[PDB]
């Protein structure tokens, strides 16, 4: 409204990322999180 | 349990189970534990001693 | 109607003159004042909110004031399209409703 | 922002008659702000009339003109109907479509439907 249509009120910034099929290692806690994953594609270690 | 017929003593499970999580497999694929489809209650799947 | 402002009021172009309209407590005390703007046959133009706003589109010559129960509308830079008539509103908790005084006709001489 | 459309068009209303007046909308939707009336006659000054009141959350009517005019209002179509009733004299004057924040804090008339004459 009148201040001394609107839209776009406020800022927004969103990340977007595309999955690509990869083979990851993944490490099981007791609880069953997966406290750590590796991609082997990444690199040679 | 979900279609699956195995024999084993029927136990509660200390390992906490996710609500997504409804079983528990080794990687030789035998299911160590399953959650009870009546209840959410977790149970350890331990075969009979043999 | 139940505020103070007279029928017209006359200067040269291009001066410096204002309108004043004087309220009381009940009505302009604690509340905000605005003021509008009507061509002859035409539609009423908001001129000022609060006394010190500005709505879109109005040249920022026009200010105001208000000092207790009494409010000028600040006007400034006479222009041969200027003349008008003026009209102070304020919100009314007295009826509880909204009041404007008779209106007051400029005219540029 | 937004344009106003016409209080009720030209209505005309012989003495024994009584007149509704739609004002509707543009660019905005009609229950996310409030409108208002002012009596306006020819020659003459200012009379509000009807209006939404920000606090409450009621219609008001204007005390003095109180239960002779009514209004109501359809959210979809915008169409606010303004019924005055019971013709009189000095009771034909344009009527004035005015807008205001229903978020209060907002006496100011905002946007005008340009006004409609009505007839005794």
């Amino acid at each position: 409204y009148l201040t001394p249509s609107g839209w776009t009120a406020g800022a927004a910034a969103y990340y977007v990322g595309y999955l690509q099929p990869r083979t990851f290692l993944l490490k099981y806690n007791e609880n069953g999180t997966i406290t750590d994953a590796v991609d082997c594609a990444l690199d040679p270690l | 349990f979900n279609g699956l017929t195995g024999t084993g003593v029927l136990t509660e499970s200390n390992k906490k189970f996710l609500p997504f999580q409804q079983f528990g497999r080794d990687i030789a694929d035998t299911t160590d534990a399953v959650r009870d489809p009546q209840t959410l209650e977790i149970l350890d799947i331990t075969p009979c001693s043999f | 109607s139940v505020l103070t402002q007279a029928p017209s009021v006359s200067g040269a172009p291009g001066q410096k003159v204002t309108i004043s309209c004087s309220g009381s407590s009940s009505n302009i005390g604690n509340n905000y004042v605005s003021w509008y703007q009507q061509l002859p046959g035409t539609a009423p133009k908001l001129l000022i909110y609060d006394n010190n706003k500005r709505p879109s589109g109005i040249p920022d010559r026009f200010s105001g004031s208000k000092s207790g129960t009494s409010a000028t509308l600040g006007i400034t830079g006479l222009q041969t399209g200027d003349e008008a008539d003026y009209y102070c509103g304020t919100w009314d908790s007295s009826l509880s409703a909204v009041v404007f005084g008779g209106g007051t006709k400029l005219t540029v001489l | 922002e937004v344009q106003l459309l016409e209080q009720s068009g030209a209505e005309v209303k012989k003495p024994g008659a009584s007149v509704r007046v739609s004002c509707k909308v543009s660019g905005y939707t009609l229950p996310e702000v409030a409108m208002h009336w002012v009596r306006q006659a020819p020659g003459k000054g200012l009379e509000w009339m009807g209006g939404f009141d920000p606090e409450d959350g009621e219609t008001m009517y204007a005390q003095k003109f109180q239960g002779r005019v009514t209004m109501t209002e359809d959210t979809s179509t915008d169409t606010a109907y303004m019924e005055l009733s019971s013709l009189r004299s000095e009771d034909t004057a344009v009527y004035y479509c005015a807008t205001t924040t229903p978020f209060s804090s907002s006496y100011w008339f905002d946007p005008w439907g340009q006004g409609t004459l009505v007839t005794v």
